[PDB]
């Protein structure tokens, strides 16, 4: 699935009063049994990179957001073969985990689905 | 520890021959102990024990 | 520049087991790789050794390998090895698919290297039911005769087929004779997959259990993995040992020991145990053709998984929902493992369909819902 | 998607010191009781329903086939073993 | 003289005694109805084989172990 | 925190007698009964499965051939 | 299935030869030997056996020797190409008692009596299915058995009948040893040499089963140690990280 579905379909939930007041909850205590921020990664860390839409975004990275993308990476690593969890100021905050990447990824494929839309226009 | 670093460990020629040495010598002795461990637990069960009657 | 970097054979074992990077944080499960590695060795040198001394003749068959057990010096080791050591291929090569599916390890940029280890495993199927049947006893015919079987199943040209498998009218001294020549082909072709499926691999690297790129943090084959695959080496030499030399006959039918008769058809037909979830799969469709059809697939869907997996981050470490899915997928694969050796007698009859549908719906349906779920959830709770 | 050593394909890395020891200058099992107890404890307390829901749901299934198939086939069983067929 | 054939006695009279009884009752009961006519163009002829596997597997766990260390 | 200079703490971890040869000597001796035992597996396996190769016991039995002698004539 | 058509499931026995280290007990498959031989013989061959087998393990040279030369075997045609006859060697296989599978099952009212040297490994159970089976005729079958003509009740067997009738009386045999040959001990006996002529390597196997393990368990201790050594450097490795 393409990051731009992804938040289409959030955002028509949000919108819906009713919608939002049943998935909220259950989408803020699924972050919590996630467990990624007891690795100090934020959720856009998680995502997978191996693709050309994501090569893209992450080169458009501004240099300090992509550095200190890099050291998150690093540290989560070092957890992982450790067997540790994060403590202290290691842990991400629910307000440290900012969607750093998803406009760059939006802007990627917004350009790239207009191309596909367009490579298949037909003069009227 | 330094002696015996110097002459067995140091040169990996010499480490190499200690081992294959070792292994040897395990190899011989670990066959006689375990023959007689498995004798003795086996005590009067095998054809050795009873073959005397024969 | 190092010798084993300029010259190009040694660059080539260099860069598969010395300085090929891999990620810092591999766990225990990237270990099977190297234990599958290591039954395929240890089934060369038996198979090849116990094929000095087999006779692949219906009438001498059975007698050898009595021979075998009886009069060639250690020889009860390597028929024991060469036996048991199809039951450990089968473990190792569940657990290693096991961390493949927990870890997407078949998402992008992998499908290659999955696709090609799919057809490794139907490889590996048919070399070991080859091998069952060299044997000749009861088992060895009865389950020949009724596996060859479903071949008559595919239309019009069915029964014409099995009977060009057969080399005759029934399972005899053709099939034996010509399943020896395949047993000893297979092992070496499903070498030569195996190395295919690790040369595609090795565009991307090992994945690992985070899910993440490991190209910022690379870690030497050699040392560090080396020493860590002696670990999992020497436990797996424990087992061995423990089934080898103190129960050699614990994962067995009893009427193995029988030879072949085809007269006499045995209490209960059934396959390996390593075959068993296909077989139950086959019994939950009542048409032939269905039946088998649904036991090849249950095999095939498997190229799907990079389809169905909707998720935006690979492997499931950090989905709780996925893991339960995948946890109730794996218990269903042992049920219809187990209903796959009872007699087909109530209330096992409708088990085994309601198993069935549940294994196929993981892959058709909950696997896309629950992926796509998770996709929301993801972003909608880290806002 | 992967490079080789000198060019593997990391976004570029500024900031961050790195320091270890050497193998002869630690202590390899230093801590080993307490992750033995504590950290097995810890991970495993946090995977075990996972294990725990599908292996207690999938062996209660069984266990309620098994007994009832036992059941079908003794004298008792007649009965409703002939409806069964 | 057989040493089984004690032991497989006291177990049967003692630790196996309920089964025992089932046994007994069951082959009472099909005796009786072996006796009355008829029988032949039954239905259904039950048998005690459940009940003397009940018996049987009772004798054997409190005999086994016993009787192999008198040989 | 920020300052590189000052190594992150290692005490947890660091023998006193790093330097010694003794320390080295023991891993050396733990590398070293590895390898004898490596070496002393791969000598009995290698043995007993090679040993497969040779004559097998019902070949064994095939040899030694006795022949009578009484009934043999003279000339 | 019901559990007739599966057959009653025979008891564990404490069989000498159970326990990782423990080898059969040699003098009971002597005269375990002598069960077969003076009882099972009759109607059951063990083909797979040869007189050489016995020697070291139940018998020495010159007794097998003796036992083989007793018999008479084919030669190779004289020199008028007629058949002769030879006395047996020690590489000679024990003869079975009938010439043919139809001369077998003519003697046994149609059954066919199967040859026993793989029976301990070709049934569940292993000796402790054949004590069992031999042991286990019921003086009546269970009310209400209906038994097929030439068959015999045995719980046992699966379906209940078998065309084997009990052999083993109190004193058919008269054991050399002395021993007191009750049904029980011949039933004892015959089963530990019929799992010893099945699998004839098995104290050799599990002696050397017990050296593997005991290398195979250092080995291992040893590779975690080094694991833990090689890779401490990697394990302790510590990060200061100042965003540029
Ligand atoms: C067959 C041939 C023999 C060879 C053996 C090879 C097997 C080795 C292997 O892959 O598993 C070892 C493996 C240890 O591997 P590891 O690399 O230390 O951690 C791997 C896990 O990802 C780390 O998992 P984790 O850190 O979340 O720890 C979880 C684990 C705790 O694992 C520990 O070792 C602690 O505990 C459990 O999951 C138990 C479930 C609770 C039941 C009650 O054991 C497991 O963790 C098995 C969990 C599977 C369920
Ligand atoms: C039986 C059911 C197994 C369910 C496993 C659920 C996850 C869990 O607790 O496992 C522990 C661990 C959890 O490891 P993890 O990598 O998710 O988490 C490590 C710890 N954190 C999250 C803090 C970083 O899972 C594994 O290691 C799973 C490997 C799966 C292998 C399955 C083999 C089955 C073969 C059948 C093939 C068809
Ligand atoms: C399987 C066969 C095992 C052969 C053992 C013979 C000695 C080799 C050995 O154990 O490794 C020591 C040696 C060296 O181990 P090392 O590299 O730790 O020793 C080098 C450092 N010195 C010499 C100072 C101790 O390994 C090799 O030479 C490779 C052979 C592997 C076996
Ligand atoms: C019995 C079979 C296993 C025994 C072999 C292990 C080696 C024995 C001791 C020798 C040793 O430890 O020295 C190292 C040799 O290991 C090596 O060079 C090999 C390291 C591990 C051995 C095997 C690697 C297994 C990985 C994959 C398993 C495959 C299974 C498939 C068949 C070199 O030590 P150093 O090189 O670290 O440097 C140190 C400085 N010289
Ligand atoms: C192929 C199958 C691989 C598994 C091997 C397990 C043991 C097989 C060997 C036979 C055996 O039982 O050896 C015992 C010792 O155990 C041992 O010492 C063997 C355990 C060691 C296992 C791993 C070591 C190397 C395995 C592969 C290396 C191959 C390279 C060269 C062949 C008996 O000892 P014995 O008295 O029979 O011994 C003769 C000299 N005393
Ligand atoms: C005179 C006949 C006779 C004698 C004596 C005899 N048997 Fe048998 N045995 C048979 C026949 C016939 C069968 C086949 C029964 C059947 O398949 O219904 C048989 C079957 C068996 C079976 C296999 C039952 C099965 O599961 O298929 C075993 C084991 C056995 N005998 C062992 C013995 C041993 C041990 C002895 C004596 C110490 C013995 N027999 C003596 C005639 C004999
Ligand atoms: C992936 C590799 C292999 C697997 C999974 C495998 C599997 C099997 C299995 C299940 C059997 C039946 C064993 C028994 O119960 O007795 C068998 C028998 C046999 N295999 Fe293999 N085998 C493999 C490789 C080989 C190779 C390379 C040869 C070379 C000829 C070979 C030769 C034999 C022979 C001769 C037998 C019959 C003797 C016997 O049953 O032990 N095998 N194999
Ligand atoms: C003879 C059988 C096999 C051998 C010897 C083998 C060996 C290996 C090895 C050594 C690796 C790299 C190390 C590891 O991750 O464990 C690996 C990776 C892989 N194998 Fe296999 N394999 C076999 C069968 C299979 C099968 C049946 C599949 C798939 C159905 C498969 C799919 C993969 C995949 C996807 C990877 C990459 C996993 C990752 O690192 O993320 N392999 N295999
Ligand atoms: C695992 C079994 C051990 C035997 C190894 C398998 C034998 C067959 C492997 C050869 C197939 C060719 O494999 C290919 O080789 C070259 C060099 O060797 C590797 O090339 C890699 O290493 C070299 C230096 O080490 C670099 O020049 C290069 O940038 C890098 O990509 C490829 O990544 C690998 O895909
Ligand atoms: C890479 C190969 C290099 C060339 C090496 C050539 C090795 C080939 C030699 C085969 C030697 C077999 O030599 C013979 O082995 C067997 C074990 O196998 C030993 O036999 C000994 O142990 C075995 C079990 O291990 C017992 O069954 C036996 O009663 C006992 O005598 C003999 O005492 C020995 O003489």
């Amino acid at each position: 699935a393409s990051i731009t579905s992804v938040v289409k379909t959030s955002e028509l939930i949000l919108k819906s009063p009713l919608l939002s007041k049943i998935v909220v909850p259950l989408a803020k205590t699924y972050v919590k049994f996630s467990g990624y921020r007891q690795l100090g990664f934020k959720m856009n860390d998680l995502i997978i990179e191996e693709t050309p839409n994501m090569q893209l975004a992450l080169r458009r990275l501004p240099p300090t957001e992509s550095y200190d993308r890099v050291y998150r990476l690093i540290r989560a690593t070092q957890f992982s073969l450790s067997h540790k969890l994060a403590t202290g100021n290691d842990i991400t905050k629910p307000e440290e985990d900012d969607h750093y990447l998803i406009p760059y990824i939006l802007d990627v494929e917004a350009e790239a689905f207009e191309k596909d839309a367009l490579d298949n226009l037909e003069v009227v | 520890a330094t002696t015996f670093y110097n002459v067995f460990v140091k040169r990996n020629s010499a480490f190499v021959a200690t081992i294959l040495a070792s292994a040897f010598v395990f190899d011989m002795t670990f066959e006689t102990a375990i023959d007689n461990f498995w004798d003795r637990i086996n005590a009067g069960k095998q054809w050795k024990d009873i073959r005397h009657k024969y | 520049m190092a010798l084993r970097k300029k010259n190009s054979l040694l660059n080539m074992a260099n860069s598969y087991v010395l300085d090929s990077p891999q990620p810092s944080n591999l766990n225990y499960f990237w270990n099977f790789g190297s234990l599958l590695a290591l039954c395929l060795v240890i089934q060369l040198a038996t198979g090849i050794t116990l094929a000095m001394h087999y006779t692949s003749h219906a009438s001498l068959a059975f007698d050898s390998v009595e021979h075998i057990m009886r009069d060639v010096n250690f020889g009860w080791f390597i028929r024991y090895a060469h036996a048991n050591t199809a039951s450990f291929f089968f473990i190792c090569i569940y657990a290693h698919m096991g961390r493949n599916i927990y870890y997407g390890s078949y998402k992008t940029p992998r499908v290659l290297p999955w696709s090609i280890g799919v057809i490794i495993f139907l490889l590996l199927i048919i070399t070991a039911f080859m091998g069952y049947v060299l044997v000749f006893g009861q088992m060895s015919l009865w389950g020949a005769t009724v596996i060859c079987n479903l071949v008559s199943a595919i239309p019009w040209l069915g029964e014409d087929i099995v009977h060009f498998l057969w080399g005759g009218f029934s399972v005899g001294n053709p099939t034996l004779q010509r399943f020896f020549a395949l047993h000893y082909l297979m092992p070496f072709v499903l070498a030569v997959f195996a190395l295919l499926h690790l040369i595609a691999l090795h565009t991307a690297g090992s994945s690992n259990p985070l899910g993440i790129t490991s190209n910022v943090d690379k870690l030497s084959m050699h040392p560090y993995y080396s020493f860590k695959d002696l670990i999992t080496v020497f436990a797996f030499l424990l087992m061995f040992t423990l089934f080898v030399f103190f129960s050699p006959d614990k994962l067995g039918h009893p009427d193995n020991y029988i030879p072949a008769n085809p007269m006499v058809t045995p209490a209960s037909i059934v396959p390996e145990w390593y075959l068993l979830p296909f077989y139950a799969i086959l019994r939950a469709i009542p048409d032939k053709l269905g039946g088998v059809i649904a036991m090849v697939a249950a095999i095939l869907i498997l190229l799907i998984l990079p389809i169905v997996d909707r998720s935006i981050i690979r492997g499931n470490a950090f989905k709780p929902i996925s893991k339960l899915l995948f946890g109730f997928f794996i218990c269903n694969f042992l049920l219809l493992g187990v209903l796959g050796q009872v007699h087909i007698e109530p209330p096992f009859i409708v088990l085994g369909q309601i198993c069935t549908i549940f294994y196929f719906s993981y892959f058709l349906i909950l696997l896309p819902m629950v992926s796509t779920i998770e996709n929301i959830f993801f972003y909608i709770g880290s806002l | 998607y992967m490079g080789w050593w000198g060019h593997m394909g990391s976004p570029p890395q500024k900031g961050i010191a790195g320091y270890t020891i050497s193998p002869f200058a630690a202590r390899p099992f230093a801590g080993v009781v307490h992750a033995a107890i504590f950290n097995t404890f810890r991970r495993t307390k946090n995977q075990a329903l996972f294990v725990i829901l599908p292996v207690s749901f999938f062996y209660y299934v069984w266990t309620q086939a098994s007994e009832k198939n036992e059941w079908l086939y003794t004298k008792a069983g007649r009965h409703e073993l002939a409806k069964a067929l | 003289p057989d040493p089984a054939i004690a032991l497989h006695e006291a177990a049967a009279e003692g630790p196996c005694h309920d089964f025992k009884h089932h046994f007994d009752e069951c082959v009472e009961r099909v005796t009786k109805a072996q006796e009355a006519e008829d029988y032949d163009h039954a239905e259904y002829k039950e048998d005690c084989v459940e009940e003397f596997f009940h018996l049987q597997h009772c004798i054997n766990d409190n005999t086994a172990d016993k009787l192999f260390r008198v040989l | 925190g920020k300052s590189t200079y000052k190594i992150p703490d290692f005490t947890p971890y660091l023998k006193k007698d790093r330097n010694t040869d003794a320390n080295r000597l023991f891993s050396y001796f733990m590398i070293g009964s590895f390898g004898m035992l490596s070496a002393a597996g791969a000598k009995a396996t290698v043995q007993d499965f090679l040993s497969n190769m040779s004559a097998s016991a019902d070949v064994l039995a095939m040899a030694k051939v006795e022949v009578k002698l009484g009934a043999i004539p003279l000339g | 299935m019901t559990a007739a058509e599966h057959g009653l499931h025979p008891a564990e026995y404490p069989w000498p030869q159970n326990g990782m280290l423990s080898t059969f007990d040699h003098a009971s498959l002597r005269r375990g030997y002598q069960v077969y031989k003076e009882v099972c013989a009759a109607c059951h061959s063990l083909d797979r056996i040869a007189w050489r087998n016995l020697v070291g393990v139940t018998h020495t040279t010159d007794e097998a020797k003796a036992f083989a030369e007793e018999l008479e075997y084919d030669d190779e045609p004289d020199d008028e190409g007629n058949p002769r006859k030879r006395p047996g060697k020690l590489a000679d296989y024990i003869p079975g008692p009938y010439p043919n599978e139809q001369a077998a099952r003519a003697a046994n009212q149609g059954a066919l009596p199967p040859d026993l040297s793989l029976i301990a490994k070709a049934r569940h159970g292993g000796a402790d299915y054949i004590f069992a089976l031999l042991t286990g005729y019921p003086d009546e079958p269970p009310a209400g058995v209906v038994l097929a003509p030439g068959m015999n009740y045995n719980p046992y067997f699966p379906g209940g009948g078998i065309g084997m009738a009990r052999t083993l009386f109190d004193g058919v045999v008269e054991y050399e040893d002395g021993t007191p040959a009750t049904t029980s001990q011949m039933a004892k006996d015959v089963a530990a040499f019929l799992t010893w002529a099945a699998e004839p390597e098995h104290d050799e196997r599990k002696k050397l089963g017990l050296k593997a393990i005991i290398v195979i368990s250092a080995m291992l201790g040893l590779s975690v140690y080094i694991k833990k050594f090689k890779w401490s450097p990697i394990k302790n490795r510590k990060f200061i990280y100042n965003p540029p």
